[PDB]
């Protein structure tokens, strides 16, 4: 899995 | 250094030199607030205002994938509440259209899902929709993945019917990246190639907090000038986490901050470049044409 969207 | 001074005037002179052939734009929610789409940053009109009607465990949950998978209804109700009556791209969007038309736009990396870049005339090849888009939607079942256009998704959103696939009755999800989801492979493939050859970074309307998008500013060569057009001075290193943009130090050499509205900063840059009449005419023509089809 590719890097995830995070705040 | 490549800029003769750390000002908008210096950036404009660099843009009209032989050295500046390939521009990358990095944009976020601040370029669409004047088109009527709320950002997160505004305390008065931003997304976190008026979220208690949704009865969320915490405010951010409505944008998180694990919550969406359990209860997709609040997100679709919010989408209906915020769906704009018309899609009119801003002056800033049309400034990027001018960069395209003049052969300067290598890529627009956008965090926005509102489709306004496409409406302004940027093509798929010009765009990295880093957090996806409402432009297309897909059935979530791995064995089906039927694709649906925005016209279909809008009707499901406005009738207040949770969108279900006509082939298999699974949920149909807009092609957006929720918090906690992997970004599209296109984002990483383009990032690994585009920043080898970029001559100018134009960063507009983003607070540079969401990752990995915010890290794109560090991917440019160390000589590449970076212009921020934004209401606040974003992208600086945090004094605590540092234990970024350098606009102000004695070592500053390539980063320029123009603090104000994106539409006004793009108009000011256009004026320096000799594009002000072109941009004014383009925006007025495009908006009038959008009205004529309404
Ligand atoms: N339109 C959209 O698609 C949309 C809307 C809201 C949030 N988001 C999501 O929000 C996340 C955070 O992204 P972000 O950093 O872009 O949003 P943000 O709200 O955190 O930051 C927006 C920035 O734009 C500035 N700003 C707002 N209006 C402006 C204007 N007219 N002119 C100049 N500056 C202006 C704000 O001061 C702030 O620095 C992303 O993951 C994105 O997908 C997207
Ligand atoms: C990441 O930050 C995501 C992709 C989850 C965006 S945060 C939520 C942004 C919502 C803005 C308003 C969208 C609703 C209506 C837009 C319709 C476009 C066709
Ligand atoms: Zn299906």
């Amino acid at each position: 899995a590719l890097p995830k969207k995070y705040g | 250094r490549l800029l003769d001074e750390l000002t908008l005037e210096g950036v404009a002179r660099y843009m009209q030199s032989e050295r500046c052939r390939r521009v990358i734009c990095l944009v976020g929610a601040g370029i669409s607030t004047s088109a009527g789409i709320p950002d997160f940053r505004s305390p008065s009109t931003g997304l976190y205002d008026n979220l208690e009607k949704y009865h969320l465990p915490y405010p951010e949950a409505i944008f998180e994938i694990s919550y969406f998978k359990k209860h997709p209804e609040p997100f679709f109700a919010l989408a209906k509440e915020l769906y704009p009556g018309q899609f009119k791209p801003t002056i800033c969007h049309y400034f990027m259209r001018l960069l395209k038309d003049k052969g300067l736009l290598l890529r627009c990396y956008t965090q926005n899902i509102d489709t306004l870049e496409r409406i302004a005339g940027l093509e798929q090849e010009d765009l990295v929709e880093a957090h996806g888009t409402f432009y297309t939607s897909h059935c979530v079942s791995a064995s089906c993945r039927h694709e649906y256009p925005l016209s279909w998704m809008k009707e499901k959103i406005f009738s207040e019917v949770t969108p279900k696939c006509e082939d298999c009755q699974s949920l149909v999800k807009p092609d957006i990246v929720f918090f906690g989801e992997s970004l599209p492979a296109r984002f990483f493939s383009c990032m690994q190639s585009d920043f080898l050859k970029v001559d100018l970074l134009l960063v507009m309307g983003t607070s540079l907090q969401v990752q990995p998008f915010a890290s794109l500013i560090s991917k440019a060569p160390l000589s590449t000038p970076r212009l921020l057009i934004n209401k606040e001075k974003a992208g600086q290193s945090d004094p605590f986490l540092g234990m970024g943009m350098d606009f102000d130090s004695k070592k500053a050499y390539r980063d320029v901050a123009w603090l104000g509205e994106c539409d006004q900063g793009c108009l000011a840059l256009a004026e320096l470049l000799g594009w002000k009449k072109e941009l004014e005419d383009l925006v007025r023509r495009e908006h009038a044409s959008i009205d004529a089809q309404s």
